[PDB]
């Protein structure tokens, strides 16, 4: 897979006063997220957790608590200003993980190379009754 | 995050840093007994004056013994919380970074054994504060209203 | 693995779920079982939050993607604290 | 009065639990093929008629018992 | 600058559309494939902002809708005046209003309801009323059925005229944007034009018609030979006989020696023992001074000339250190989004309705009003209800604005930005205050009740036990009772009589007002009110502040204003839309209003209302057990709720029997609401499915495919039925009780 | 100075499990003793009603 | 209170309360062990039904005993 | 006594209706024909396709307990 990650660097942050939507104990103990994109021009955009702020020129760096907010902001940036982006996960050990594209091409369209994790080749009605599988680990949809 | 004058100011940070719950330059047991005697002197007042025997000449001892009992219950609760959350050889979870960024030694107050010393100190101090409030409220008791 | 996603061969490869997946779970892969020659896939069920909006879109006979519930975790619960 | 009310409410609760655990039996342990065409599997085939007729009895009794009451009132 | 620009004939008055429902919504106009179509049709009729994208057309539409509303109001007024003219005993009531029950509605003798036309005195039979029109019609010196008749006619004329104006302004001459969006001249006029000149012309109608005829009636005369109004202005000599100063034309006014008119324009204050009402001289001075004040206020803003301010030139100057740039640009927000204006105006209107409700009882303006008990009570509680509803609507539409038309890119602001930037702190602290008030205002009642049922009365919360004193209220009352001494020499007595100083006003063996003392029970009830209000504010403010996006759902706004949930994911996401926040807050507002009105009823019937003996001993309607039985919930049951519910429950076989019947249906619906509030949908969907099968079996399956109501509509119908049940119950209770005993 | 007194006069009160044991057994014993030795002057329960009560309706039963 | 107000409201409220307790001095030292989360939906329904039943039994039982104890006839 | 007996029969028939609908329609109706694979008590099956609040058979027992209490009262 010639789809390498980008190893999220430490680049400046958007101009924002700092507010009660930031991180909490969770981010400092378990995990948090960082979304990163390059911007075309200093404009205004509403952060997910409150108010609005301005971005800068070049690459950006925003931190957030949960992946859902990051991806919501990313879809907003892709449907409002037509720019690409990534977001990374961080662990308190110091690890950094690359999550969303996994190839660079959106998961919206086809790109061979992805495996087939979690298919069942039978219509929904073919599932069986729990009695046939009771007292076991298996379930009907498996 | 937001930093208003309340959460960020010289005098407020000074005050909060001076009270025993954050002055890491003292043994945890001593901070515990200090907060204990503080709350002991604290709670005797309303418990005694407004208790269910206030119209009786025993109301003093009554309120004081009730305060002592509440202190004992809360010390039990402290020890229970400590044994629940703090393991016996694992590290601390106290803030080890100050405002400037001086990497602070892990607060022994935030350890199992340290929490135990704290609990014992708090209990002894609460008892002492309650009995002191009693002796100052019912022997040398002119300049007050009660 | 907290929740669970299943996909069935009545998938018409219309690709509404992925466009509506809030937390980047599903995707498409090359198949031979429809015109669009593409079927769903769920290799990212960890971040599966559990909202049915995905299968609230699949315009098939009854359904083609099911979201079976299971145990809970820290990320499957939208926790942020 | 106390004994009567006691026993009646207990009977009601047990009666509800009965149908509850019956539905549980259907959900968890009923097998289709081990019961092909038997009276049990014969019930399910026309649940619509049963539900409809129960709803009809309910509607009749409700409408008329409420009508008479409001008229007298 | 500003001109009269309009446009000509956009839409033609053609019935082409009336036969095609849902012409406005593209989807609705296609056809009802199922039954939810006919719910969705009504559900979004008035939703103008979801029918276009430009403010011009929706502004025209709301301009026409306002005319529709005004036409309905005029028709209602006309119906009222008619029923007063042709179907009342109003003349007999004017003969002597001390012990003659106002009745203005008779019922047809068909189905045994003749008993409804009960005995009301004065040789009349009819359903007794409590609207309180009669005090007004006696204030304005109507005193003749011809006047009611012609007024009803004129009201009908104005109604048809307004309906016309509506049709014409929408269809033929539609206003343009630069007209609507021009708020400067609108403020200028409405300040100077509408309110000021209104109060001025009313002062006219009072000093030239009402005042003399009212003074004559107080002297005591059959209104038959009372001189007609116009015969009091044409021939001056009558008013001359009344008021010497009034026979001096216009010299004492223009020549600045206004003190001559002191007789009919004065500043007495207090009430008038002849009728307990207000000294009409005072109310005339009031209306006139208010007219002058509004006129001088109206001249603020520059409209076309070179003088005057600009509503853009006022905000941007204010910019403090903490907030920063201040109100810059807010002028654009409140000029480019109708919902914002609707919310602001609804909030202010609800507050004004509440304060009107309050100021009414404590200062009875009309004559012979503070002695028709039921009228006073019913007016107060009605105004309270209207205010509550208006406030909730304000919050809802504020949330709608927050969702749809808010955007920082062009409708920017630096104040609201800060507000939203720390919403969590606001909601957290308000929540904690709500918990604190709940505890220390209800647990007190619980403690008092318990320590009562345990045979420890001397450990209760009352005057006879551990004591809580509302010292600030008594302080203010003392100040208001000693203020006419030095601070306000131009007055004669206290501003009202409810202040803790003076005597009592009683007419026809009944009392109207007297001093009002405050006991610990008043402290407790006031804190209950404060707590419930704080909780309602918490609900609604949380809804508004979190309508955009919460820390649970990141992009709530994109999902729209009104949607049921976001699926059972992430542990369940039921009731997250601001719409559901309003659905919740409605119940709490209902509870606040209910407890407030109960407190009012008990306090009045236990400390003010009642009868006065020949010697002067007062025996109140309920015996004055408030300060000793309002401090136990069990008391509320026993002393007030159970006891004073007698007259409604024995009401069968009497004139008041109607008030009895509702007392059950009110409860019934009240029940019924639960069926919708508790259940869900899928169950009903499956039941409807089986019923559709049962029908289809007989070739009766209708093409309008049956569908159990959608979730949001289920919650809506539930809350509507619940509010209806509660309000109808308290309504029947109040009317039956007060009109029977009082 | 005060640190040594505070340490020594509360020295056995440092072990935590021992602390739970001591506090619980002491609280139980203390409340049991004070309630068994409750004086009637401050408790309206430690003495009887001491008055002839009221008979219920329908005679006495 | 449990049959009407469904979860998401209380979930957001718990979020706010959690942030509050987290950023408060003298209490941030005390941590929690189970992240506070509003009850589940079926759990809601259950506890609401339990409350309904308990109240609807206590009320009528006390009334039934008292009405015939005050009179014994 | 006649009117009260009729009201009691109403309560009986409608409570029976609730419970039997919960029993027979537990395997699955056209709203969710494969319900038999979701176990007994589940929150719901999503807000789409018409909304599916209170569709488990546990929820049927839930909605029946109310009428049981009512009839016994
Ligand atoms: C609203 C909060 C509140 C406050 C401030 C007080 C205040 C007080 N209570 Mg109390 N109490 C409350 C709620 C409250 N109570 C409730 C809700 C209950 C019922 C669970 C009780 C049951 C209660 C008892 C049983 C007793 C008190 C007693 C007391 C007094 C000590 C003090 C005046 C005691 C007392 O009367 O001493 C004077 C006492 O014996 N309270
Ligand atoms: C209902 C509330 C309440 C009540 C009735 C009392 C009652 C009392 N307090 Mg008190 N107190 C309270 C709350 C209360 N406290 C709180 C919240 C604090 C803050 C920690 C204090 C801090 C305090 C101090 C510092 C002192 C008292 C003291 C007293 C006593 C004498 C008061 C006097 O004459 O001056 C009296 C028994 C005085 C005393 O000698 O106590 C015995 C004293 O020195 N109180
Ligand atoms: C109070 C109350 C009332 C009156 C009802 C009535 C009913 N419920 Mg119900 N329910 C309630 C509370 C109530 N519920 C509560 C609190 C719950 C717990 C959530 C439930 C849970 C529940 C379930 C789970 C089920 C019912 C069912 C039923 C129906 C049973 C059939 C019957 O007797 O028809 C009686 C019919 C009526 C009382 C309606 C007549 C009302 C008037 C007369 C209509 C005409 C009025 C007016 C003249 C017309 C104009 C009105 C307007 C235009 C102004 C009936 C409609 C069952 C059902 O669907 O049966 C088929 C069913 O499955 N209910
Ligand atoms: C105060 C009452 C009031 C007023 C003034 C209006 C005003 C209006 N409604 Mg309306 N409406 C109301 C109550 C009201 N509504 C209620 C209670 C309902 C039931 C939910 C509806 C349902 C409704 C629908 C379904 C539609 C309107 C429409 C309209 C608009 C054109 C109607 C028209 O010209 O008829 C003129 C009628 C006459 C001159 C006389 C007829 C008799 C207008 C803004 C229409 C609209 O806005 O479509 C874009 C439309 O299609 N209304
Ligand atoms: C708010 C408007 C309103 C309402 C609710 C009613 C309501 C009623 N009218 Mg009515 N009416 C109204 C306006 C209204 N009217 C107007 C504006 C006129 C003048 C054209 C009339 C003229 C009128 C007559 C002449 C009669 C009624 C009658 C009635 C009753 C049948 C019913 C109570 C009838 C009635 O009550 O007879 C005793 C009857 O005969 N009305
Ligand atoms: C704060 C301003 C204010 C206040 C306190 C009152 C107070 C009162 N008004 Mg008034 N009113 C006002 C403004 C006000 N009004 C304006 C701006 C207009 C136009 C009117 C027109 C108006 C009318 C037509 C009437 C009153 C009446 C009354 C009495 C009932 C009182 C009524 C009255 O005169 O009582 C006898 C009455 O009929 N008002
Ligand atoms: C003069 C004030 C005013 C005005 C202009 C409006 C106008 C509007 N409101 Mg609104 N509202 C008001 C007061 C007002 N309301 C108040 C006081 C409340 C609090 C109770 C609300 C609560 C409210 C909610 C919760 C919602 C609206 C909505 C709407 C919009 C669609 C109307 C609709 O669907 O009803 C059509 C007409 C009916 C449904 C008739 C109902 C008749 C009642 C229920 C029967 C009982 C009456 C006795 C419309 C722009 C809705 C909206 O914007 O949808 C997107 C919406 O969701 N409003
Ligand atoms: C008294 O407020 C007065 C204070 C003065 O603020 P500014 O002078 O910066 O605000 C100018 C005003 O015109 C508002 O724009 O208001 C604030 O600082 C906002 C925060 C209020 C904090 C209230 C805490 C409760
Ligand atoms: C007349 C008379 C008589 C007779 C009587 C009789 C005979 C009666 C009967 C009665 C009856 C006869 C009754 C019945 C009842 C029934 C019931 C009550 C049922 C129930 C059911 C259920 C509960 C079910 C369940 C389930 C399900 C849900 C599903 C499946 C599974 C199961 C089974 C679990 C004599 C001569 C003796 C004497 C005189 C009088
Ligand atoms: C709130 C409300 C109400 C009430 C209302 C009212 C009461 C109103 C009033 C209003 C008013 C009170 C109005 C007024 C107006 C006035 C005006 C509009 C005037 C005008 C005038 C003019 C125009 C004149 C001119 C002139 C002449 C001719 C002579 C002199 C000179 C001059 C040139 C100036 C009711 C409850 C019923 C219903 C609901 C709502
Ligand atoms: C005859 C008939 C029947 C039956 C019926 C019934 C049974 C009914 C019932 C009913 C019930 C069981 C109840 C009801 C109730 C009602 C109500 C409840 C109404 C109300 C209305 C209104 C309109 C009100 C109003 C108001 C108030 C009072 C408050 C607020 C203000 C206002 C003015 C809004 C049958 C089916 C046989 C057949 C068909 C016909
Ligand atoms: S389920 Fe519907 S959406 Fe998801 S893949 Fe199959 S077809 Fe496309
Ligand atoms: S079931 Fe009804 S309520 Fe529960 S989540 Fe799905 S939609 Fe919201």
């Amino acid at each position: 897979g010639f789809v390498p990650p980008q190893l999220d660097p430490s680049t400046p942050s958007p101009i924002f006063g700092g507010s009660t939507g930031g991180l909490l104990r969770k981010a400092q103990v378990e995990e948090f997220y960082v979304i990163t994109w390059t911007s075309p021009k200093e404009q205004v955009f509403e952060m997910p957790t409150g108010g609005a702020a301005i971005m800068r020129e070049g690459p950006n760096l925003l931190k957030l608590a949960r992946k859902e907010q990051c991806l919501a902001l990313g879809n907003r940036l892709r449907s409002k200003y037509k720019i690409a982006y990534q977001f990374y996960r961080v662990f308190p050990n110091g690890e950094v993980q690359y999550l969303h594209p996994k190839d660079g091409v959106y998961p919206e369209k086809v790109n061979a190379g992805r495996q087939g994790v979690g298919q069942n080749f039978r219509s929904i009605g073919k599932n069986v009754s729990p009695i046939e599988v009771k007292f076991t680990g298996k379930n009907s949809f498996d | 995050s937001l930093e208003t004058p309340v959460t960020s100011s010289p005098l407020v940070a000074w005050y909060l840093s001076n009270l025993p719950a954050y002055r890491t330059a003292v043994s945890p047991l001593l901070r515990g007994i200090e907060v204990g005697l503080a709350h002991g002197y604290l709670l005797v007042g309303p418990f005694a004056l407004t208790g269910p025997l206030r119209n009786t000449p025993v109301h003093g001892q009554a309120g004081t013994l009730g305060a002592i009992g509440l202190v004992s219950i809360l010390s039990v609760c402290l020890t229970m919380y400590g044994v629940a959350s703090f393991n016996e050889g694992e590290p601390s979870t106290a803030p080890v970074l100050t405002l400037t960024g001086r990497k602070k030694e892990a607060d022994k107050l935030q350890t199992a054994e340290g929490w135990s010393q704290f609990t014992g100190g708090f209990f002894f101090g609460g008892v002492s504060g309650a009995v002191w409030a009693y002796f100052l409220l019912y022997v040398l008791d002119l300049p007050y209203f009660f | 693995m907290s929740h669970s996603v299943k996909i069935y061969d009545t998938c018409i490869g219309c690709t509404q779920c992925v466009r509506a997946c809030p937390t980047d779970v599903l995707e498409m892969i090359p198949w031979d079982g429809c015109k669009a020659k593409q079927i769903a896939s769920a290799p990212r069920t960890e971040d599966c939050v559990g909202c049915k909006r995905c299968e609230s879109a699949c315009p098939t006979d009854f359904l083609s993607v099911r979201v079976y519930l299971g145990p809970e975790t820290t990320r499957s619960m939208a926790l942020s604290y | 009065a106390a004994l009567y009310t006691h026993h009646q409410y207990i009977a009601g609760f047990i009666m509800t639990g009965a149908f509850a655990h019956g539905a549980i039996f259907f959900i968890r342990d009923y097998n289709p093929e081990q019961n092909e065409d038997n009276v049990l599997a014969r019930m399910l085939d026309h649940k619509e008629a049963i539900i409809s007729h129960l709803s009809w009895a309910s509607l009749f009794l409700g409408f008329h018992t409420l009508g008479l009451y409001v008229h007298n009132d | 600058e500003v001109k009269i620009v309009v446009d000509r004939d956009p839409v033609k008055t053609s019935f082409e559309e009336w036969a095609r429902p849902g012409h406005f919504s593209r989807t609705l106009a296609k056809g009802p494939d199922t039954t939810t179509w006919i719910w969705n049709l009504h559900a979004d009729a008035h939703d103008f902002d979801s029918h276009t994208g430009d403010l011009e057309e929706i502004s025209r539409k709301v301009f026409s809708a306002h005319f529709g509303q005004l036409s309905i109001i005029f028709l209602w007024l006309s119906g009222m005046y008619f029923h007063g003219a042709r179907f009342s005993n109003y003349e007999a009531w004017l003969s002597d209003p001390t012990h003659i029950g106002p009745s203005a509605q008779v019922v047809w003798p068909i189905v045994g309801q003749e008993i409804l036309n009960g005995d009301v005195g004065g040789g009349f039979r009819g359903i007794q009323i409590t609207s309180g029109f009669f005090q007004l019609w006696r204030a304005s010196g109507i005193t003749s059925e011809l006047q009611l008749y012609c007024t009803a006619i004129g009201a009908l004329v104005f109604a048809a005229l307004m309906l016309f104006a509506g049709w014409f302004h929408y269809h033929k001459a539609a206003p343009k944007l630069a007209w609507f969006q021009d708020v400067e001249s609108m403020l200028n006029h409405h300040l100077a034009g509408l309110l000021g000149l209104g109060s001025l012309s009313w002062a006219g109608h009072q000093i030239h018609v009402s005042l003399p005829i009212n003074q004559f009636l107080d002297a005591g005369v059959d209104p038959k030979e009372i001189p007609l109004p116009h015969e009091f202005i044409l021939n001056r000599d009558l008013l001359a006989q009344l008021y010497p100063s009034f026979a001096e034309g216009a010299t004492p006014f223009f020549t600045l020696n206004w003190s001559k008119y002191a007789e009919f324009l004065t500043f007495r204050g207090g009430l008038d023992p002849v009728t307990g009402g207000l000294w009409l001289t005072d109310i005339a001075h009031h209306h006139l001074a208010i007219a002058i004040l509004f006129l001088i206020a109206g001249h603020m803003y520059r409209t076309n000339w070179g003088i005057g301010h600009g509503l853009k030139d006022i905000l941007e100057a204010h910019k403090g250190p903490f907030t920063g740039q201040g109100h810059k640009g807010l002028y654009e927000i409140l000029t480019t989004s109708w919902h914002a204006q609707l919310s602001l105006n609804l909030a202010m209107l609800g507050s004004t309705t509440i304060v009107v409700a309050h100021h009414m009882y404590s200062m009875p303006p009309y004559p012979y009003l503070a002695t028709d008990y039921g009228t006073q009570l019913s007016l107060f509680t009605h105004h309270m209800w209207i205010g509550g509803f208006l406030i909730v609507g304000a919050a809802a539409h504020a949330a709608i604005f927050m969702v749809r038309d808010y955007d920082p890119t062009t409708r920017y602001n630096d104040l609201l930005d800060r507000v939203l930037r720390h919403r969590d702190a606001i909601i957290s602290h308000l929540n904690w205050v709500c918990i604190f008030l709940g505890f220390h205002s209800f647990g007190l009642y619980i403690h008092n009740d318990t320590m009562s049922a345990l045979g420890r009365p001397q450990d209760m919360f009352s005057d006879t036990a551990i004591q809580l004193q509302p010292i600030f209220a008594q302080w203010v009352q003392n100040i208001h009772a000693t203020a006419p001494g030095v601070t306000a020499p131009g007055a004669t007595t206290s501003t009202s009589l409810t202040w803790g100083g003076g005597e009592l006003v009683a007419v026809g063996g009944k009392v109207a007002l007297l001093p009002i003392p405050l006991g610990t029970a008043d402290f407790l009830v006031h804190h209950i009110h404060a707590f419930t209000i704080h909780v309602t504010v918490l609900i609604l403010l949380k809804g508004v502040l979190f309508a955009r996006s919460s820390r649970l759902i990141p992009d709530k706004a994109n999902l729209g204003f009104r949607f049921p949930c976001d699926g059972p994911g992430r542990g369940g996401t039921c009731q997250v839309s601001a719409w559901d926040h309003v659905f919740l807050g409605l119940f709490w507002m209902y509870n606040a209003i209910s407890v407030v009105i109960f407190h009012f009823s008990w306090k009045m019937q236990s400390d003010v209302w009642g009868t006065i003996s020949d010697q002067g001993v007062v025996t109140h309607i309920t015996g004055g057990n408030f300060a000793q039985s309002s401090i136990t919930i069990n008391g509320w049951l026993r002393d007030f709720l159970w006891a004073q519910a007698s007259q409604v429950i024995q009401s069968y076989g009497s004139s008041l029997s109607a008030y009895g019947l509702f007392f059950l249906g009110a409860h019934f619906v009240w029940a019924f609401s639960l069926m919708f509030l508790f259940s869900g949908r899928g169950y009903w969907q499956e039941l409807i499915e089986s019923i559709v099968w049962a029908h289809n079996k007989l070739k009766v399956a209708p093409a309008t495919q049956p569908r159990a109501l959608s979730i949001i509509q289920g919650r809506a119908v539930g809350v509507t039925h619940y509010l209806l049940g509660g309000i109808a119950t308290t309504w029947a209770f109040f009317l039956a009780r007060i009109i029977a005993v009082g | 100075l005060q640190s040594k007194f505070f340490n020594t006069f509360a020295a056995p009160f440092t072990k935590r499990g021992l602390l739970l044991k001591f506090l619980l057994i002491g609280g139980g014993s203390l409340v049991a003793y004070v309630s068994a030795s409750a004086s009637p002057d401050l408790l309206p329960i430690k003495k009887g009603p001491q008055l002839p009560p009221t008979p219920g309706p329908r005679g006495k039963i | 209170m449990f049959l009407i107000s469904w979860r998401g409201y209380w979930q957001e409220l718990i979020e706010t309360l959690a942030w509050a307790h987290e950023r408060t001095p003298l209490a941030n030292l005390i941590r929690w062990r189970d992240k506070p989360v509003a009850l589940s939906i079926v759990q809601a329904r259950l506890v609401g039904l339990a409350h309904f039943s308990v109240g609807y039994i206590f009320t009528y039982a006390a009334f039934l005993i008292a009405s015939t104890s005050g009179k014994f006839g | 006594d006649f009117l009260v007996h009729h009201a009691i029969a109403l309560g009986l028939h409608t409570t029976t209706l609730i419970l039997v609908k919960g029993a027979l329609d537990a395997r699955g109706s056209k709203l969710m024909p494969d319900k038999k694979d979701f176990g007994y008590s589940f929150p719901c099956d999503g807000p789409g396709r018409g909304g599916t609040c209170d569709i488990s058979a546990w929820d049927a027992f839930y909605l029946a307990v109310f009428w049981m209490l009512n009839t016994i009262g």
